[PDB]
RNA sequence: AAACUUUCAACAACGGAUCUCUUGGUUCUCGCAUCGAUGAAGAACGCAGCGAAAUGCGAUACGUAAUGUGAAUUGCAGAAUUCCGUGAAUCAUCGAAUCUUUGAACGCACAUUGCGCCCCUUGGUAUUCCAGGGGGCAUGCCUGUUUGAGCGUCAUUU
RNA sequence: UAUCUAGCGAAACCACAGCCAAGGGAACGGGCUUGGCAGAAUCAGCGGGGAAAGAAGACCCUGUUGAGCUUGACUCUAGUU
RNA sequence: ACGAUCAACUUAGAACUGGUACGGACAAGGGGAAUCUGACUGUCUAAUUAAAACAUAGCAUUGCGAUGGUCAGAAAGUGAUGUUGACGCAAU
RNA sequence: GUGGAGGUCAGUGACGAAGCCUAGACCGUAAGGUCGGGUCGAACGGCCUCUAGUGCAGAUCUUGGUGGUAGUAGCAAAUAUUCAAAUGAGAACUUUGAAGACUGAAGUGGGGAAAGGUUCCACGUCAACAGCAGUUGGACGUGGGUUAGUCGAUCCUAAGAGAUGGGGAAGCUCCGUUUCAAAGGCCUGAUGCAGGCCACCAUCGAAAGGGAAUCCGGUUAAGAUUCCGGAACCUGGAUAUGGAUUCUUCACGGUAACGUAACUGAAUGUGGAGACGUCGGCGCGAGCCCUGGGAGGAGUUAUCUUUUCUUCUUAACAGCUUAUCACCCCGGAAUUGGUUUAUCCGGAGAUGGGGUCUUAUGGCUGGAAGAGGCCAGCAGCUGGCUCCGGUGCGCUUGUGACGGCCCGUGAAAAUCCACAGGAAGGAAUAGUUUUCAUGCCAGGUCGUACUGAUAACCGCAGCAGGUCUCCAAGGUGAACAGCCUCUAGUUGAUAGAAUAAUGUAGAUAAGGGAAGUCGGCAAAAUAGAUCCGUAACUUCGGGAUAAGGAUUGGCU
RNA sequence: UCGAAUUUGGGUAUAGGGGCGAAAGACUAAUCGAACCAUCUAGUAGCUGGUUCCUGCCGAAGUUUCCCUCAGGAUAGCAGA
RNA sequence: AUUGGCGAGAGACCGAUAGCGAACAAGUACAGUGAUGGAAAGAUGAAAAGAACUUUGAAAAGAGAGUGAAAAAGUACGUGAAAUUGUUGAAAGGGAAGGGCAUUUGAUCAGACAU
C-alpha cells in the first residue's frame, strides 16, 4: 500500500538492493561454481509475502 | 553520471566484451533451467486435489 | 543534499551540518530512501552559498 | 462461485511479520505467532514436528555467542594475555 | 449428533445482547442512611428511552447527603411520573405516585413497581412494561408482606424491601399486532438475537431432536423431563399438563 | 521408377545412462561436560574499493586488540622496506574490547521505528518549555537496611 | 469460424494396429479358419464402428472393512437427583 | 377603474401540409377463464435442485419470582440470557 | 551373471583399463563367455573361497527422458482500421503526421482505500517473455526519484482484547477488568513539602468514527496542500511594550434581548460542545449547465449566417456587513387574527411598531493582479484586455426550518469551553492581571513515486472472473435508461485470401396458425404518452396499465 | 428484486464432534453427513496388482473332517526332498 | 545410559534416481493466509593455454587460422547408451509389420589344404 510501516519499508528497501544479477568479477575466481544470481526475484514472478 | 557502473566494472576487472559475453551466459542459464522446470512440472502440475468434473466420472 | 543514518533526526542533522560545516541552516527536510537510508535538504540561511560550501567540502 | 471470482476477494492480511522470528505468521487478530509462540515466553515446538524442530533448532542461525564456548572451555575460561 | 441451538446459546459469543444504546442499568438509590430512616428528595429531569425495553425510564437527581456531587439514578418510569416531578424516595416520604416506600410502610392494596426482592438490592420484581404488584397484607412480628406478582404468585418478602408507588407504564404495549416480519427484526436487533427461530421439526436429525423423519413430525413425546440432561430439553420441558385449557383457570 | 513407410549401418542430433572419480552421507567405537538476566538460542536490518548469495561481522561492522608463525592476498584495482622485521596474510591461535534494533526481553506498548518518568550535563535570554549527550526506571522471591501500619499487643507517662 | 496461406503451435489417447461376410470361440473378431478381395500418397466432411476417451461402477453382492444418524440393541459416561 | 417593463415551459385548441406517415431509430406490459399449492415482502443447497422447502407476523402450549428457568466451563471468589424481572427471558 | 571381502595368477593396462557402438568372428542347449574393428580416457580381470541392498517387461510401479497424434486442434467475445514519412538488417504491430472510429461523464477520463513493491522516469538494449512480430514494452542492463508544525499515523474511545490484586489448574495456562487490594498522580511555595487536592483505576483497540492548525501560482525526465515565491493559521514556551483595569480595589453601556479591544478568580460542583437515525417536500447558498452585451483569437464563407468554437478566473486567511430560527420592549386580540407547499400559533400575550443574537451563507475590501488567462509587436523583451449582466419543477452538493415513521427513538471517550463558588492576591506609582494588540523561539519520528486493473491486486498467467469509493458536459427523452457528440483516453485483442458444408450470433419469410413437441421450449406479438372505457371477486385497501378502443409528425 | 428482513468495506466475536445456520447437512479458505497440518503410521486388510537368470529331474489339487466357516484357515489326502 | 553438543579413530556400508531432505549460495529456491510442505542441481583440461588474427553476415554465429596430447574436450564443456530424429547407403512394400522350418538370390565372413 502507499500508506505503509517502516518495517515493511525495510524489507523493500533489502528487497530492492537484492534485485541485481551477479557481480562479473565473481565469475572470474577460481573454483567458482556461482554461474547465476539463483535467487534473483521480480515483483511479476514470485511475491515476497510480506 | 560522472562515473558509471561501465567505469566501476571495468576497474573491477570486467570489460565491455566481457560483461555482455558473461551476461548472455547468464541468460542462457537462467533459460535452461527455466526449460528444465517446465518439463519437470508439467507432469504433475494438473493435480488438482478437489475438481469437480462435472458429469461425475 | 546529504546521506544521513536512520538514526538521526532534524535536530541532530541541524546541530551536525552547524558542527561540521560553519553555516546556519533555515530548515531540514528528511525522507528515507527506497534503497533505505535517511536523505536530507539542508537548506541554509540567505548568507551562506550552498554552491561555495559544496566545492570547500570538495564535490563541486 | 466459490472458486476464481471468490478468490479475488482475499486482500486482507490475517498473518503480518512476526517479531520475535522473521515468519509472516503472526496472527493479526488473535495477537499471538503462530510459528514461533510469540508473545509466550516458551518458543512454540512441539515433538510431533521434527522438521519444525529442525529448521529452528540451534545451530541453523549465527551462534554469535555459543560458538567460542568451546573454544573458551578448551582454553578453561582462562583471563588476561 | 451436533450441539443444538439452546445448548449453543449458552456460550455467548453472537448471543449476548445487544447493550450498546442503552441509557444504564435501572436501579434505585443504595439503601442509604437518609432513605431508610426518613426520605430524600430527587427531581425528575429527563424520561427518556432505553432500547431492547419497552417502559421508558426515568432519570432522577438525588443530592448526595455526603458529597457535593449529584447522584443522578436511572429509574423506571410510572405512569404519572413526569419532567418537574419531585419524587420522595425513603420511608418517611408520602404516599404519592412516583414515590419509592418500603413496602411495610404502605397500608393494604397498594400498587408498587419495580419492588425490591430482598432489602438491599436495587430492584427486581415488575418492572416490564404495564406490570406491577399488589400490597395484599402486612405481618409485623416477622417484618413481612405479603404481595402479589404480575405471574399472580404470592410472595412473601421483608417490609424494608422498596417499591416505587404505580405501574411501570407503557402498558398496553403488547395489543398492537407487529404485522410485518421486519417489526420483528427490529423489535429483536436490540434483543440478544433471538430470531428468527428454525423450528426443530424442520431441522435436520443432527441439528435437534425433533427433526429427521420422511415428515415433519415430531415423533417422541415433546413433553421433556425436568432432569433431561442439557441437550434433550427441547420442546415442553417439566409439563405438567398441555393443551388448550379449556376453562375458566381463575382469572 | 520416384515419394512415403519400415529394417540396419556410418556420421550427425535429442537425452544424460554406463564406466571411473568423491572436501558428502550413514553406522560403529573412543574421549570430553561447556548455553542464558555479566542477557543465550532464534530473528530483523545493515557492513567490503568493486558482492546478489554462502561464510564472517555489528555504526570500531568479511571486522579491532593480544599472541604465534613469518611474506603475502589475488578476479581486478590498490597498497606496497610493506619484509635482515613489534612484521604481509580472506593465516593460525584467542585470554582484551565493540557487540545496531530485537528476542526469556526487563519503563509502558508494538501491525507504531509510538508514548513516557528520574539523575547529571550542554545549548536555546530557562528548576518548569524545547533540543542534544551520558546513566537509569520489570516482575516473583531471599537476606539484610530504612521508613512505616495495626486498641494484635507489652511496659511507661498525664 | 470452419477452409487456404505466413508466423506460432498444444492435448486426450496409443499392447500391435486398422476392409468385410460366415464359422467356431469367454456364447457380438482387426488378427484365428474358410471365402470375398486387395495398388502409392492424400484433402474436406462425417458420426456406423474401434463393445472409442473420461473414473480401480455410485446400482447389487461379499468383507467377520467403516462412517453419518436413530432407538426400547450391548456396555458405559458428562451433568443432574 | 387601471399602465409600463421583464421573464419560463405547461396545457388545450384550429388551420395548412405529406405515397395515412408520425412513442417513425432507440426505448418499450401480451391478455383472459380456472385448478393445485404457499397468505404476502424475504431466505437457502457458492459449483446441476430457488420450490409447494425455510422464515415470517398471527395463534397456542411449556418452564421460571433470582437460594430461579434455559445454557456454558476442567475448575474458579467463573459465565450467557442479564445494562434483564412474567407486557420478561427461555423451550416448542 | 553383479556390487563388495580374504588368498592366489610376482594377472591386464596411458605402446591405452573400464565403458559404449559394432545385420564382423568363435564357444556353450541356455543363462552367458571369448575375439576383431571404432570411440574412449585410468583403472580392471581369471581361479579357490566369503558376503549380499545381486539378475526386471509388466505392479493404472518411482524418477527422468522421448515419441505417433501433428505442423494437426487451434491463436474467432469487447464494432476498425488505412496512407505517408522517420528509425532500423528487418515494420501489419515502434514513433510522428494525416484520416476513419470507439469509450460517451454509473467512461476505455481524473484520484484514492486493501493489495502489489520500484512496476514510477531516463539512457543503452533483444538472448528469453509479450501463446504472430517487434526497432517497442509493466521485459533485460545501469542509474534517478518519494522533502510536511497544518495530509494521515501518532492521541481518544466503540464492538472487543488483555495483565496486575486475586482465584483455578499437575501444567502449558484459564476466569476476571474493578472487582474479597495497604493499588496514585495533580497543583503548588520550596524530595520531605507551606501543604493541599483528588479517589477516579494498567494497557491495546479505527491510515472510512471523534480530531489543534495551509492556501494560491510556479517548478521536475519522474515530487508536492511537503519543494520555491508569496500570503495565513495552530500548539508549546519564553515573554517586552502599548492598551485595558483600579484609592468606589478587580470595566462600562442598554428598559431588555444583549454590545465591546480587554475588563482577577483556587478547591469543588453544574452545563455545553464532541454527539449523531431514515425518508418526503419547501427555502437559501456554492459549483456546474443554459444565455445577452462587449473586449481578443480561431473555424466557415458556391450561397446564407450581427454566425460556430474559444479566454474574460480570484484561493486559504482578515476587516466591515449579511439570516431563516430564536429572543426582548411597547400594546392587549372575537367582526378571532397571522401563516406554511405541507395546519400550526396566540391572554402561558397574537397581529402590529421598534430592536438583540447565531454568521451556515452571500456582498465589498485587503490577499491580488504583481498571479493565472487571452491576445499583439520586436528579437527573451515590450505592450494591452482580463468588463457588465439574465433565468430556472435544471444536475450534483451543502445547509435551514419543517413534517412522516417505529414494541426500531437511531454511540463512547479524549479534548475544549463556559458557568455557580469566592480560596488567594492587588492599592496609589501602590499596584494585581494581560481570555486585547503587537513582538520572539520551536514544532520531533514514520508514511508520501506508480497502478488501483480486459497488463502493476487475487485467481498457477499479460486469465472475458472477482475487488471498496470520490468527481461527472451537451442533445433526444420522465430518466447518472438506449443512441450521437465535447474535454480526456484509447485505436489494444496474430494477420492476409476466398465465401463450401456444418456451426455460433443476428435476421426475414408466401398460405395455414401449435396441426410440432412431454410441455407454446425458442421466437413472435403488445409496449411510451394523452383521452375514453374497465368485469367476476374482494380482507373494501385492491383487482387495474384489468379487458377493449381512439390520437400521436412538421409547419403557421 | 431495486428504500428495505436491502447491499457492502473495515474492525471485532464465535474453531472442529466445535462454530454458524430464515434449516440445504448448508457454510467453516476450490476440502464438509465432521476442515486443514504434523505425528501415532511402513495403521490392519481372509481383498486387487506385481513379484527380476538358465538348464535338468520329479511333479499335483479344487476332495474328507472342523471352524460366525462359505473369496479364508487348520486337518487328512495328492507332491518333492 | 546417550540418534543432543564438542574432539577424534574407523567400516566386507552408499557412491550423485544410491547415501541425511541437503556431496553444490539446502532446510536454500518454491507453495500455502497458517500450521507446515520442500526440491532439482557434482566432473572441460595438467595448465584457460577459454580460440589472437582473416573472411561472410546487421547480429547471433559460420568458414578458415590457432591453443591443446586430444575441440571425437569449446564454459550447451570427462565417457556420451537407449527411446526419438536428420542425411547418406542398401533392400522390401495390392487393406498391417514382426516370427518358425527349408532353400534360391545379393552382400559379408571364419577355418583348411599352403600342411
Amino acid at each position: 500500500a502507499a500508506q505503509k510501516s517502516f518495517r515493511i519499508k525495510q524489507k523493500m528497501a533489502k528487497a530492492k538492493k537484492q534485485n541485481r544479477p551477479l557481480p562479473q568479477w565473481i565469475r572470474l575466481r577460481t573454483n567458482n561454481t556461482i554461474r547465476y544470481n539463483a535467487k534473483r526475484r521480480n515483483w511479476r514472478r514470485t511475491k515476497m509475502n510480506i | 553520471r560522472t562515473i558509471t557502473a561501465a567505469d566501476r566494472r571495468m576497474v573491477s576487472g570486467v570489460t565491455e566484451k566481457q560483461y555482455k559475453k558473461g551476461m548472455k551466459k547468464m541468460q542462457q542459464l537462467e533459460k535452461n533451467a527455466i526449460n528444465t522446470q517446465i518439463r519437470r512440472e508439467i507432469k504433475r502440475v494438473n493435480f488438482q486435489t478437489h475438481y469437480r468434473d462435472e458429469l461425475l466420472q | 543534499v546529504f546521506q544521513v543514518s536512520m538514526k538521526a533526526n532534524k535536530y541532530q542533522i541541524k546541530k551536525a551540518v552547524k558542527e561540521l560545516y560553519e553555516v546556519d541552516v533555515l530548515k531540514v527536510n528528511t525522507l528515507v530512501r527506497p534503497n533505505g537510508t535517511k536523505k536530507a535538504y539542508v537548506r541554509l540561511t540567505a548568507d551562506y552559498d550552498a554552491l561555495d560550501i559544496a566545492n570547500r567540502i570538495g564535490y563541486i | 462461485g466459490k472458486g476464481t471470482p471468490s478468490f479475488g476477494k482475499r486482500h486482507n492480511k490475517s498473518h503480518t511479520l512476526c517479531n520475535r522470528c522473521g515468519r509472516r505468521s503472526f496472527h493479526v487478530q488473535k495477537k499471538t505467532c503462530s510459528s514461533c509462540g510469540y508473545p509466550a515466553a516458551k518458543t512454540r515446538s512441539y515433538n510431533w514436528g521434527a522438521k519444525a524442530k529442525r529448521r529452528h533448532t540451534t545451530g541453523t542461525g549465527r551462534m554469535r555467542y555459543l560458538k567460542h564456548v568451546s573454544r573458551r572451555f578448551k582454553n578453561g575460561f582462562q583471563t588476561g594475555s | 449428533g451436533r450441539v443444538i441451538r439452546n445448548q449453543r446459546k449458552g456460550a455467548g459469543s453472537i448471543f449476548t445482547s445487544h447493550t450498546r444504546l442503552r441509557q444504564g442499568a435501572a436501579k434505585l438509590r443504595t439503601l442509604d442512611y437518609a432513605e431508610r430512616h426518613g426520605y430524600i428528595r430527587g427531581i425528575v429531569k429527563q424520561i427518556v428511552h432505553d432500547s431492547g425495553r419497552g417502559a421508558p425510564l426515568a432519570k432522577v437527581v438525588f443530592r448526595d447527603p455526603y458529597k457535593y456531587r449529584l447522584r443522578e439514578e436511572i429509574f423506571i418510569a410510572n405512569e404519572g411520573v413526569h419532567t418537574g416531578q419531585f419524587i420522595y424516595a425513603g420511608k418517611k416520604a408520602s404516599l404519592n405516585v412516583g414515590n419509592v416506600l418500603p413496602l411495610g410502610s404502605v397500608p393494604e392494596g397498594t400498587i408498587v413497581s419495580n419492588v425490591e426482592e430482598k432489602p438491599g438490592d436495587r430492584g427486581a420484581l415488575a418492572r416490564a412494561s404495564g406490570n406491577y404488584v399488589i400490597i395484599i397484607g402486612h405481618n409485623p412480628d416477622e417484618n413481612k408482606t405479603r404481595v402479589r406478582l404480575p405471574s399472580g404468585a404470592k410472595k412473601v418478602i421483608s417490609s424494608d424491601a422498596r417499591g416505587v408507588i404505580g405501574v411501570i407504564a407503557g402498558g398496553g404495549r403488547v395489543d398492537k399486532p407487529l404485522l410485518k416480519a421486519g417489526r420483528a427484526f427490529h423489535k429483536y436487533r436490540l434483543k440478544r438475537n433471538s430470531w428468527p427461530k428454525t423450528r426443530g421439526v424442520a431441522m435436520n436429525p443432527v441439528d435437534h431432536p425433533h427433526g429427521g423423519g420422511n415428515h415433519q413430525h415430531i415423533g417422541k413425546a415433546s413433553t421433556i423431563s425436568r432432569g433431561a440432561v442439557s441437550g434433550q430439553k427441547a420442546g415442553l420441558i417439566a409439563a405438567r399438563r398441555t393443551g388448550l385449557l379449556r376453562g375458566s383457570q381463575k382469572t
